[PDB]
């Protein structure tokens, strides 16, 4: 038979309960009355057996999790969404190679670990109040 | 060309892999064991760079609730559901389930605390009410609940009428607000078969139809005994019309 009063997100199994779908979590295995519902799980929240890995942050969505490189990283294997931690292939981003930096001519692209700073040209003093080595610096 | 041990981060604990010395290149992460969680894009890993050099990690956990808690209410609203970290201080909005609406008064939040709990919950969306039901002409109606959302009425027809309806009824959501799941059951009265007519005997009064706990009077004609049979009443069982003795005779 078929069941006619499912709520948002389950499959008719018998006239009489609901199944939740993949993805979705209930308090029962057999959604017997229409009053219960089905709610999505939390696969990035803890406690979650998956973890996604290294400079990858998880993003939960409705019947599913993704995992992603963080801004200043990519991947290198184009595939941007993975599923657990094997399948991380998140590298820094060569931001002084590509051109896409922010720092002036008084200074230089200095490629770090998600990010870069500025360092003073090799015989450039940076001007007193303002610190070396920072995205701000600025030498004379 | 080597590497050495990792820094410690405070609040956090590297995945050393039993590795008592690392090569360049590698890279270990360091994850938030107990009440904290990472900060999105904060950087969980350092790689071991040329001449033993590990990348300056500054603490990237932060205290933080858990999920928030489960509504039979309401659910979390749709810029929420993305999030997994929950600093102190975090709202969250909701919005009401199918069959349900907003109680005004209250309010469709509840934030972090320093308890890593979150504030108590409200029923801030309450369960909608069906229209009223209504009565069943010659029926009764058993509310055993409740007009609530997800509750079952009884249908009944006072005794001598029959149903042709379904037995109970229960309220499921229907499009955007609640409504009954079967409409109104008719009631209608059981008529005895037909009045036998007595050979000898006019019967007083013939109405058009006859019905339940009706009786049907016999008279003989002229010079005929046994008016004294008395009468016949109409009976019902099980839908079935019936009457209760023989019908008299004339003698
Ligand atoms: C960790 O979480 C706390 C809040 O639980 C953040 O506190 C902020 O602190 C700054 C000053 O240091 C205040 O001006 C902000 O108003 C605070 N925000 C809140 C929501 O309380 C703290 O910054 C967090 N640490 C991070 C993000 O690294
Ligand atoms: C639902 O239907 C299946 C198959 O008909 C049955 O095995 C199961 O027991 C049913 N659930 C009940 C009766 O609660
Ligand atoms: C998790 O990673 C392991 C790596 O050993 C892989 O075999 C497995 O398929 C992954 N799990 C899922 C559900 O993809
Ligand atoms: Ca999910
Ligand atoms: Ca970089």
């Amino acid at each position: 038979g078929c069941a006619r009063w499912c709520p948002q997100n389950s499959s008719c199994v018998n006239a009489t309960a609901c199944r939740c779908n993949p993805g979705f979590s209930s308090f029962s295995e057999i959604i017997t009355t229409p009053t219960e519902t089905c709610d999505d799980i939390n696969e990035c929240a803890t406690p979650s057996k998956v973890s996604c890995g290294k400079f990858s942050d998880c993003w939960n969505t409705e019947g599913s999790y993704d995992c992603v490189c963080s801004p200043g990283y990519e991947p290198v294997s184009g595939a941007k969404t993975f599923k657990n931690e094997s399948e991380n292939t998140c590298q820094d981003v060569d931001e002084c190679s590509s051109g896409q930096h922010q720092c002036d001519s008084s200074t230089v692209c200095f490629n770090t670990v998600g990010s870069y700073s500025c360092r003073c040209r090799p015989g450039w003093k940076p001007r007193h109040g303002i610190p070396n080595n920072q995205k701000d610096t600025v030498c004379e | 060309s080597d590497c050495g041990l990792p820094p410690d981060v405070p609040n956090a604990q590297p995945a050393l892999e039993g590795r008592t010395s690392f090569p360049e290149d590698t890279v270990i992460t360091y994850k938030c064991e107990e009440s904290f969680v990472k900060i999105p894009g904060e950087k969980d890993s350092v790689i071991c760079l040329k001449g033993s050099q590990w990348s300056d990690i500054e603490e990237f956990c932060n205290r933080s609730c858990e999920v928030p808690t489960r509504l039979n209410s309401a659910s979390l609203k749709q810029p929420y559901i993305t999030q997994n970290y929950f600093p102190v201080g975090t709202v969250v909005e909701y919005e009401c389930r199918p069959g349900y609406r907003r109680e005004p008064s209250l309010s469709p939040k509840l934030t972090c605390l320093q308890n890593l709990k979150w504030s108590t919950a409200v029923e801030f969306c309450k369960k909608k009410s069906c229209p009223n039901p209504g009565e069943i002409r010659n029926g009764q109606i058993d509310v055993p609940g409740g007009i609530l959302f997800g509750a079952t009425i009884s249908f009944s027809c006072n005794t001598g009428y029959k149903l042709f309806g379904s037995t109970s009824s229960f309220c499921l959501i229907s499009g955007s607000s609640v409504q009954w799941s079967d409409p109104l059951p008719e009631c209608r009265e059981i008529y005895c078969p037909a009045p036998p007519q007595i050979d000898n005997g006019i019967i007083q009064g013939e109405r058009d139809h006859y019905g339940y706990r009706q009786s049907v009077t016999y008279a003989c004609n002229k010079g005929f005994t046994m008016i004294g049979e008395h009468s016949i009443y109409c009976t019902v069982n099980n839908d079935e019309g019936e009457w209760s003795g023989p019908p008299p005779e004339c003698r």
